[PDB]
């Protein structure tokens, strides 16, 4: 049966009408289209930081956006040199040459609510829990 | 346009006619030397059958060719199918056989 | 060698013959798209990501 | 035992596709199994002139 690709809840002679021989070079060349369009076919990259995780809590990494957008793009000129045989990238997305200070992506600052995620928000509804609390005497 | 729809139920195959019509592997046909270059493969599985053996018999234009010449004794047997299977094999989109 | 008349695919096996006219709906006594061109033989086939063992397939 | 649940079997003038669903859920239904089949995608690509 099918496996699963996730993790779960767990006299007749021949007719003369071919003989195969390879005559006709591919012109742009079939497998080295082939290569580039597998390499186009690749899907959308998951970007699932700022958003509740299974308990509560934010997936994010404690950054503010300021820095974490002019931080990622710059990763990103960074992957881009890396992909392109030279060391200082042509195509660049820091530093362009205009201002991005207006500018906030998404990350695990901030939780849903709009305040700071510096505590877990499983922490903070346990503390509010463990804040009233009684117990029988002797 | 030309396609072709495969037979069924020993009914013949047929071919798309340029004035829309369909028609079996018959009668004179006339073909543009490009048509066949950008089929080269799939029709030599569908006509060449009915070359060597039925009388289905096609006019390709192409003004234009080098040629190649080949004797034989008129007082026995002589027979052109492996030259011409040989001609109709190699005719590539991008080139052709004398 | 052998060859199916619906398409232009050269075959070898009787039993290939009969896997192969499935895929257009036939029945005698797999992948996720097949495809054939009209001027060389090169024939281009498609299977699943999970599975492994690819052998001229995408 | 539930007389009310099994109205085919308990109703001689019962329609056979029958269902009382809002009200109360049956059992012995009128089940309908299929058998398809899914090809895969083919193409003869031919070129032009
Ligand atoms: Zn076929």
């Amino acid at each position: 049966r099918i496996p699963r690709k996730t993790k779960g809840k767990s006299p007749a002679t021949a007719e003369p009408g071919t003989s195969n021989c390879e005559h006709y070079k591919a012109r742009p060349g079939i497998a080295s289209v082939q290569k580039a369009t597998e390499s186009a076919e690749l899907p959308m990259k998951n970007n699932d930081e700022g958003t509740p995780d299974k308990r509560g809590n934010t997936k994010g990494a404690l950054v503010n956006e300021h820095v974490e957008a002019r931080d990622e793009a710059d990763d990103a000129t960074k992957k881009q040199a890396k992909d392109t045989e030279k060391a200082k990238a042509q195509v660049t997305y820091s530093d362009t040459g205009i201002n991005n200070a207006n500018e906030l992506s998404r990350s695990g600052n901030v939780d849903n609510e709009g305040g700071s995620n510096q505590k877990p928000m499983s922490t903070r509804i346990a503390e509010a829990t463990s804040a009233i609390v009684s117990k029988h005497p002797a | 346009d030309c396609r072709i729809s495969f037979g069924m139920n020993g009914a013949a195959p047929m071919i798309r006619d340029e004035t829309g019509m369909m028609v079996p592997f018959e009668g004179n046909w006339i073909f543009p030397l490009a048509l066949w270059q950008m089929n080269t493969r799939y029709f030599n599985q569908q006509f060449d059958a009915w070359i060597k053996t039925g009388e289905l018999r096609i006019r390709i234009e192409m003004g234009a060719y080098p040629y190649m010449l080949h004797y034989y004794d008129p007082r026995q047997y002589a027979n052109a199918w492996n030259l011409t299977s040989a001609w109709l094999e190699e005719i590539t989109p991008t080139s052709i056989p004398s | 060698g052998y060859q199916c008349h619906v398409c232009s695919a050269v075959l070898f096996s009787p039993l290939d013959l009969d896997a192969h006219v499935a895929s257009h709906g036939l029945h005698g006594n797999r992948h996720i798209t097949e495809f054939i061109s009209s001027w060389q033989n090169h024939p281009i086939v498609q299977v699943s990501a999970d599975v492994e063992n690819r052998k001229t397939a995408q | 035992i539930p007389v009310e649940r099994y109205n085919i079997l308990t109703n001689p003038d019962a329609p056979p596709t029958q269902i009382q669903l809002p009200e109360v859920v049956d059992l012995y239904n009128v089940v309908t199994r299929y058998a398809y089949e899914t090809p895969p995608i083919t193409a003869v690509v031919m070129g032009v002139p």
